[PDB]
């Protein structure tokens, strides 16, 4: 609440606890800010370069957007199947690289669907299959040589500021169609949204703000010793870790335990901290493990 | 279910299928003897597929030479090495042309390489044939005994220091009339050991003076003896041998085609470069197919004739002098005499007895005494033979020693790209032993015809293809150097595995080493993470049995395992332990460059760092990346034997062996009572009998009149 | 030192200095006085080239052109364009600047003393080919020519210099500083009359001294000779392609399948699939091989006190007397109370090792004399056929037992992705084949090769006594000793480590060893006693085996643990290849599956003639035992014949690809893999099982 940080997990956190967060769309590393038009969703099949067909929603309409991707700026121009003018600023080359990348991925340009040549079964952590749309989305994360090969390219405009850039964010006549840097950059107030089950943002009207596939992959180790006290989550440290702390938790309460297991019911063995340590149990042996355990 | 593990390959393709099939890229244990008998056949088979060239006496060394460069072109598929002079030179012509600028700046390169190098760098190196005793000796000792007999034959190159001097001192020692030199002969022994009988009979070097004839020495230096390498040089062309090669290593490293001195995973973006850019340069419609070409006896046919006229083609705009430093080392490998080994055994069964026959006394006996494979041998060896059981050999190379050369004359072969304008287009790559070669044409007939073409220029080039061994297919999948790339997949034929046990230094070196090991084994030879993880337990497991530092909470017992076990009792940083003190092991993929000092440091016990890291503690005293605390000791390094001189004089008066047998009685009577540290023997035997007479007398083994005896006795010794 | 560099020149400089120095194939850190030396030259002549320029006739007001610091190879086209286009000599060692008016290339230098020497012997060096100007620390100037350089050059360059000589003694570095000559001071070469005779004696036939070849390569035009010299040659050279079809390939080696050859014989050093380990349960405490043997005896005593032996088989020439004896003073010294695990009746030892029946060594002289010793012909190795043991040690050694015997320790905890998936792999690989008979048999390998290799340590001229034991784990928990029998280890005299030391191994074991005749014609065999498991009696052999063995041979056993490296290798290469089809890892869902994948399946074997399809985790287990299998059969044959049946199936997989493969000598790769099935029980069998698979493949490319 204090500070007016974090990406999207903290939109979404907030979002379920139930706190005050920015106002944009989002499709992963780029935020979006509808400024002008507007589109209907379609459902229908369409064709892959590699050749499978598999139903999507498509947003058909013009549609005018302040695309944004970590510090680079811009604003891109959407309609059916094209990608009429994007603009961009500068920044780190790979900045404007995730955006302008992130750009094609969102504007559904069917050239951008011809440049797929692998399968794309991406799965995510939960195992669930992505929706087709994030998944073109990582394959070209990982593939970007592809699509921009696939685009094709274009001369750049005779504007002073107005110059291409190729796939290395190299300034050249040749430019990805549609795609221009511009020195004049782009100006960069809170709400409240609901969420539903599946963690998913979604406004007043019902439009999906923020997905749960929108959190970024990118593990690092915390600057301070965070501590936390549920055990549903301990399996994220260490074996060791989680049988040092599910034994202090038998240990402070052993009380409790006592008095439970003298009464001879079976509540006692259902506790989150023993779900917590199960996962630790290889699973062949914990049916044997468990019944050794009880019988002594 | 009768299991049949080919079946796998069903599944799975069989590049992936045959991963790593050998765990060891070195030798085994178990190849067909490399003896005398492999070593003649190796020469039989050089001169037999040279017979065609012109036979002659040489008039320096007196031996017979074949020399097949400019031959008559062969008439049948068999190996042939006449190799001509025009289709080498234009070879040369035409790389120089595609890459303008490029023999002269190698050249260039390698000059001042050469001019700036020191003698020292012949010491990096396996073993060395040495001359002086004739024998196959470390690099260090070699070069020592060389420059030793230079500086008794009037030669001190190795004073001034550079390689040049060294080289120009080389090649006027081939021209004294006699050379003086030392060398080591070893006499029997007479001197006590307690077996049975307080004598044993041993063998003991010492150091002579030798001269030697102008013609035995110009034998001895161009001799290869031998020890998948067949032979090894001496000190006499080393140096020569390294400008060559890194003139050659110059050139090929601008060499798109050059497969070295690629390693690592840029041999896998090379090759995916490679077979990309043939693909896209593709006729419309046309068809690309790819060879993976081996050669059949690639040392048994190259000459080092035509390796002398491509030093001289690149060195065309060179110094002159230095020209002649770059010829040196062809012109003394076409004069190469080949050492046959120990010889042959010869047994009688009736007689139950067995004998061997040494190389000079090869023929001493009938031919009809040997077996046939032998018999046959010797009788083509003949004209080919030495008084001196040596073996005359102008042509082949055995083995590797010119292998950058040789990479390039492969990529010369391969740059031609075309004969008599037809419509194929080849390239590929090459990397001193093996190429894989992509053509480029319309149909597959227009590819093939282009495929023979290259094979006969190879033979030209006196390169044999092996047809026995070699495969075309459509470019995308093929094999280059144990290598199998498979559309984009790439997978390994060989790898090498960490070797059972520690690195040998210390424990903390240990530790480091063993690390860097498997941190480059995951860089070059690609190990998944999975594997070096593993890698890294089989290594901490052989550590700790090595070392004795099991974990401070198991519950082995041992000799160190006590105060092990109480330093991990008594410590609370217990996560920050080293693991040769028993603690836990914490190494992993991500931080395989780190220390595990540096590593564990922040979570050391503060007591525990200064004891470890104590900056004046007694084991330390005074590549790889560690630590310098209490666990970089060293071991006692002092054997051998030194005072050579006093101790071969002392050991030959005589009255040594009664010295002996009155010190072993005295002094083996118990285990330890010997004042060591310098102390006289006298003295201490004299210490010694004075100990036993006050015993003696105490315990009244003695009476007063003996123990008086025993001091003044004692007293005329000095030491009472 | 370095840091004078940094701060006395431009980055540039310095830049320019370090990337034309690196060329030279040598660390650039150690020695940087030659880095201080060129980065001076570099801005003299920077320098000598910023202030004189020309124009369309010549004025004064550029005519000095920089080679020095540009790449080797552009700066030596570019002089030789120079030098071509102003119709002049091109000098044979890189110029560091061209001057237009002169039309001459011209070298510079720097040096401490006085000029007028290093002038001199630079014009020695280079004769009269190349003007010169030469500037000197102590104020010395030198010019060729004295219309090249004018006062303000000249006076700019002599204040830089006799400043940098200044600030260097500020900082102790012009007492480091090394002079210029060095680098060059070997320019002299002269070849010696016996060398020169060597060169001329060694050039291509057409030649009759050195002097010829060497005007030939450089005047001669070769172009064109490629063609003219393949025109004449004959047609008969030709790789002869041939494409190559599916029927082409035939089974490899019939002759393995003519019933007429003998079975293949069992000569594995240790048994495999028959052992039998006396089982004895322990704490977990360490101890000595003697002292466990001792115990293990103890507990199946009745075994120990056995003395007459019911004999079974015996070998074609061992005696089963001599083996017996010997057995029982092994198992006497064993059962004794001294630490030491010496024998001390060598008697029976001696003699039953054939050690004594060596034949002696005499003089050359004799034998050459002497007309009755000739020269012995070699017992290539005999040709057998197929052997139906090998197919039963790959089934067994493949199942999953109730013992385990593999304890590695720990690893630091994983973070990132890399080292969750390869986490992922090991535990999979572990649990599948931790229990896995091939890997018992793999560390009773092991061990008893460290052991045999550790007692060669001192005791090399005495006979050794050594328990084949090893060390299990059960699922329970609780931890067994089991020992599989005993060996005695001879002398070996001699200190080469490639010197055979024969051993005679007792094993026990408990099948009959006249159910398979043709599996044990090496081995002598007796009948000791009998066990109770179930309250059944099963009976027990001792099969007694001489065999011989160097310290390399040793050295190969220890590191025969690499079976495990090698098969988590080829696992993890089955991995990668199946998440490189996608574009993420396929770890678990080609192991347990995930809701989009299925649990990938394997083609195990045959059952009655049909294929039978495993889980990965029996593709593991076979992996492993196959490396196990190889590593223990390993021979000349057998590297030989996996090299190239390399070849053959990298064809057959070309094959099926549908890449259209062409074999040039189709039956030169044939013999070259037939040359090598002899006697190897692992050849012959994976040559069947060739044959079976490609059968397969050619019965199933048909759909």
């Amino acid at each position: 609440a204090a500070i007016d940080g974090g990406d999207v997990a903290c939109d979404i956190i907030r979002a379920a606890l139930g706190l005050k967060i920015r106002q944009r769309q989002r499709f992963g590393r780029l935020e979006l800010k509808r400024i002008s038009g507007r589109g209907f969703k379609n459902d229908e099949e369409i064709l892959i370069g590699n050749g499978t067909i598999q139903k999507i929603g498509i947003w058909d309409g013009e549609e005018e957007f302040h695309v944004r991707c970590g510090e680079c700026r811009g604003i891109l121009k959407k309609s059916k199947m094209k990608l009429e003018k994007l603009l961009i600023n500068s920044a780190k080359k790979e900045d404007m690289r995730d955006l302008i990348i992130l750009c094609m991925v969102f504007s559904q340009d069917t050239r951008m669907f011809q440049g797929v040549r692998g399968e794309i079964n991406f799965l995510n952590r939960a195992g669930q299959l992505l929706s087709p749309m994030y998944q073109l989305q990582r394959y070209f994360l990982n593939r970007s040589n592809d699509l921009f090969d696939q685009w094709g390219y274009e001369e750049s405009p005779k504007a002073s500021e107005l110059h291409g850039i190729n796939e290395s964010m190299n300034a050249s006549d040749y430019t990805l169609k549609g795609v221009v840097v511009t020195r004049n950059v782009i100006d960069d107030e809170t709400e409240k949204v609901s969420i539903t089950k599946n963690l998913s943002l979604i406004k007043r009207t019902g439009e999906v703000i923020m997905g749960a596939n929108d959190v970024s992959e990118l593990e690092s180790q915390a600057q301070l010793m965070i501590t936390y006290d549920t055990p549903k989550m301990w399996e994220m440290g260490t074996t060791k870790e989680l049988v040092q702390n599910t034994y202090q938790w038998v240990l402070k309460n052993l009380v409790t335990l006592k008095a439970q297991f003298l009464l001879g019911k079976e509540d006692m063995f259902q506790w989150d901290a023993f779900e917590a340590f199960e996962s630790i149990i290889p699973q062949k042996m914990a049916g044997q493990y468990s019944g050794f355990a009880r019988a002594v | 279910m009768n299991i049949n593990p080919y079946f796998l390959f069903i599944d799975v393709p069989i590049q992936a299928a045959i991963s790593t099939t050998f765990p060891y890229t070195g030798v085994p244990p178990y190849s067909h003897g490399t003896g005398t008998g492999y070593t003649i056949d190796t020469v039989i088979r050089t001169h037999e597929y040279s017979n065609k060239g012109k036979q002659y006496i040489s008039d320096v060394t007196g031996c017979t030479m074949v020399d097949p460069t400019n031959g008559p072109l062969p008439e049948d598929n068999e190996p042939s090495a006449y190799a001509q002079l025009d289709c080498v030179l234009e070879a040369l012509d035409r790389m120089d042309e595609e890459h303008p600028g490029l023999f002269q700046a190698a050249s260039q390169n390698a000059m001042e390489t050469l001019m700036v190098t020191t003698v020292d760098k012949l010491t990096q190196g396996r073993q060395t044939f040495d001359w002086t005793v004739c024998r196959n000796q470390p690099a260090a000792t070699a070069l020592n005994t060389t420059i030793t007999s230079f500086r008794l034959n009037d030669l001190n190159g190795a004073d001034k220091g550079g390689l040049i001097p060294f080289c120009q001192d080389i090649i006027d020692s081939l021209d004294r009339p006699e050379m003086t030199f030392f060398s080591v002969k070893n006499i029997k022994k007479k001197l006590p050991a307690k077996n049975r009988k307080g004598f044993l009979i041993k063998r003991i070097p010492m150091k002579v003076k030798d001269k030697i004839t102008k013609v035995e020495y110009i034998k001895r230096a161009l001799s290869l003896n031998t020890m998948r390498a067949i032979a090894t040089a001496g000190i006499q062309i080393r140096g020569f041998v390294l400008v060559v090669e890194n003139l050659a290593k110059n050139i090929c490293e601008n060499l798109e085609q050059s497969g070295l001195p690629v390693g690592g995973n840029e041999k896998k973006a090379k090759l995916s470069n490679a077979v990309a850019k043939m693909l896209s340069n593709c006729p419309p419609g046309g068809i690309s197919m790819t060879v993976t070409g081996d050669n059949t006896k690639w040392n048994e046919c190259l000459n080092p004739r035509i390796f002398l006229a491509m030093t001289e083609r690149i060195t065309r705009d060179s110094p002159i002098w230095f020209r002649d430093f770059c010829s040196i080392a062809p012109v003394l490998f076409s004069n190469k005499i080949a050492r046959l080994g120990k010889g042959f055994m010869i047994t009688s069964k009736t007689k139950r007895l067995k004998a061997q026959i040494p190389c000079p006394d090869l023929f001493s006996i009938p031919l009809e005494r040997y077996n046939e494979e032998t018999r046959a041998k010797l009788k083509k060896l003949k004209p080919f033979f030495n008084e001196e059981g040596t073996a005359s050999l102008s042509p082949g190379m055995m083995m590797g020693m010119f292998n950058m050369l040789s990479t390039v004359l492969g990529v010369a072969a391969l740059g031609i790209k075309n004969i008599g304008n037809k419509e194929y287009l080849w390239d590929g790559l090459q990397s001193s032993d093996d190429f894989a070669l992509f053509v480029n044409a319309k149909d597959e007939e227009t590819c093939m015809e282009g495929i023979n073409d290259f094979y006969r220029t190879c033979k030209l080039l006196g390169i044999n293809m092996s047809k026995k061994k070699s495969y075309c297919n459509e470019t995308g999948m093929f094999e280059f150097t144990s290598m199998f790339y498979r559309d984009g997949f790439v997978s390994n034929f060989a790898m090498e595995l960490p070797s059972f046990g520690v690195a040998g230094v210390n424990e903390s070196a240990d530790m480091a080493i063993g690390m860097t090991i498997i941190k480059n084994n995951m860089i070059n030879n690609g190990m998944g993470p999975a594997t070096a993880q593993t890698a890294i337990q089989l290594f901490i497991a052989d550590y700790r049995y090595t070392y004795k530092c099991h974990r401070g909470d198991s519950k082995v017992e041992g000799k160190r395992m006590k105060i092990i076990k109480e330093l991990w009792e008594n410590t609370k940083g217990r996560d920050g332990l080293l693991v040769a003190d028993g603690g836990p092991n914490i190494y992993n993929l991500r931080n395989l460059h780190i220390p595990e000092i540096v590593l564990k440091y922040n979570l050391m016990d503060p007591e525990y760092k200064g004891r470890l890291l104590h900056p004046q503690n007694p084991f330390v005293g005074h590549d790889y990346d560690a630590v310098s605390g209490t666990h970089s000791w060293r071991t006692k390094r002092n054997r051998s034997i030194l005072n050579t001189d006093q101790r071969n004089m002392i050991l030959e008066e005589q009255c040594y062996a009664k010295c002996c047998n009155l010190f072993e009685a005295c002094f083996n009577s118990a285990s330890y009572r010997k004042p060591v540290g310098q102390h006289s023997m006298l003295e201490a035997m004299a210490h010694r009998l004075r100990m036993d007479a006050r015993l003696d007398y105490e315990s009244g083994r003695m009476s007063k009149d003996d123990f008086e005896k025993a001091m003044a006795h004692l007293g005329e010794i000095g030491y009472i | 030192m370095d840091t004078f560099i940094t701060r006395n020149f431009q980055t540039t400089i310095i830049q320019k200095a370090k990337n034309t120095m690196a060329e030279f194939s040598e660390d650039p850190e150690l020695q940087p006085a030659m880095l201080f030396n060129i980065c001076v030259h570099l801005e003299v002549c920077y320098v000598i080239s910023d202030m004189n320029f020309l124009d369309e006739e010549g004025k004064a007001y550029p005519q000095y052109e920089v080679i020095e610091g540009m790449p080797r190879t552009i700066a030596w086209m570019v002089q030789r364009s120079l030098a071509q286009e102003h119709g002049i000599e091109t000098p044979k060692y890189l110029a560091d600047l061209f001057d237009y008016k002169t039309k001459r290339f011209i070298e510079v230098g720097i040096t401490k003393g006085l000029a007028d020497d290093y002038f001199w012997k630079k014009k020695e060096k280079l004769g009269n080919s190349m003007e010169l100007m030469i500037f000197s620390y102590n104020q010395d100037y030198s010019l060729s020519n004295e219309s090249s350089l004018d006062e303000e050059g000249k006076g700019r360059v002599l204040s830089r210099l006799t400043e940098l000589q200044a600030e260097l003694s500020l900082k102790n570095l012009w007492q480091v500083l090394i002079g210029e000559e060095d680098v060059e001071k070997g320019i002299d070469f002269k070849l010696g009359q016996t060398i020169s005779r060597l060169r001329d004696i060694s050039v291509p036939a057409g030649f009759s001294n050195f002097e010829g070849m060497r005007s030939y390569i450089d005047n001669i035009d070769p172009k064109g000779a490629i063609e003219r010299n393949l025109a004449r040659m004959s047609p008969l050279v030709s790789v002869t392609p041939k494409k190559l079809t599916w029927e082409d390939l035939r089974p490899i080696g019939p002759h393995i399948y003519n019933h007429e050859l003998p079975e293949v014989p069992y000569n594995a050093f240790l048994l495999m699939s028959d052992e039998l380990g006396l089982a004895n349960m322990t704490e977990g405490k360490s101890k000595k091989p003697k002292t466990l043997a001792k115990e293990c005896l103890e507990k199946y005593s009745t075994l120990r006190d056995q003395t007459d032996p019911i004999l079974i088989m015996k070998s074609e020439k061992a005696n089963e007397n001599f083996l017996w004896k010997l057995w029982r003073d092994c198992v006497n010294t064993i059962s004794n109370e001294e630490m030491s695990n010496e024998l001390q009746k060598t008697n029976y030892a001696k003699w039953a090792t054939g050690d004594g029946l060596t034949y002696q060594k005499i003089m050359k002289e004799v034998a050459i004399d002497d007309e009755t010793m000739c020269q012995e012909e070699p017992k290539i190795p005999n040709k057998c056929r197929v052997a139906a043991w090998v197919q039963t040690e790959m089934n067994l050694l493949s199942t999953l037992t109730s013992k385990r015997a593999l304890d590695l320790p720990e690893i630091g905890p994983d973070v990132a992705p890399v080292e969750h998936v390869g986490s992922e792999r090991r535990k999979y690989f572990v649990n599948e084949i931790n229990y896995c008979k091939a890997s018992t048999v793999m560390m009773k390998y092991v061990l008893f090769h460290t052991s045999l290799l550790n007692e060669s340590n001192a005791s090399m001229g005495k006979y050794k006594v050594i328990p084949i034991t090893n060390r299990v784990v059960n699922e329970k928990g609780e931890s067994f000793d089991m020992l599989y029998g005993l060996a005695v280890k001879g002398q070996s005299h001699l200190r080469g480590d490639t010197d055979v030391v024969t051993v005679v191994t007792f094993e026990f074991s408990s099948t009959d060893p006249r159910v398979d005749s043709g599996k044990w014609p090496k081995y002598t065999v007796f009948r000791i006693g009998s066990l109770f498991v179930s309250g059944r009696e099963k009976s027990v052999y001792l099969y007694c085996r001489v065999n011989g063995t160097n310290k390399i041979q040793m050295k190969w056993g220890m590191e025969a643990r690499r079976c495990l490296l090698q098969s988590m290798q080829q696992m993890e290469a089955i991995v990668e290849q199946e998440s490189s089809i996608q574009g993420y890892d396929m770890t678990k869902a080609c192991f347990k599956g995930d809701r989009v994948n299925s649990p990938k399946t394997f083609s195990i074997g045959t059952q009655e003639g049909k294929l039978v399809k495993g889980s990965f985790g029996k593709a593991l287990r076979v992996i492993f035992t196959k490396c196990l299998m190889h590593y223990v059969f390993g021979n000349a044959q057998l590297e030989g014949f996996s090299a190239e049946s390399r070849r053959l199936l990298l064809l057959i997989q070309a094959l099926k690809d549908r890449k259209g493969p062409w074999v040039f000598d189709l039956e030169g790769m044939y013999s070259g893999i037939e040359e090598c099935i002899s006697n190897n029980p692992w050849v012959i069998q994976s040559a069947y099982w060739f044959n079976e698979w490609l059968g397969f493949e050619k019965e199933g490319s048909k759909v």
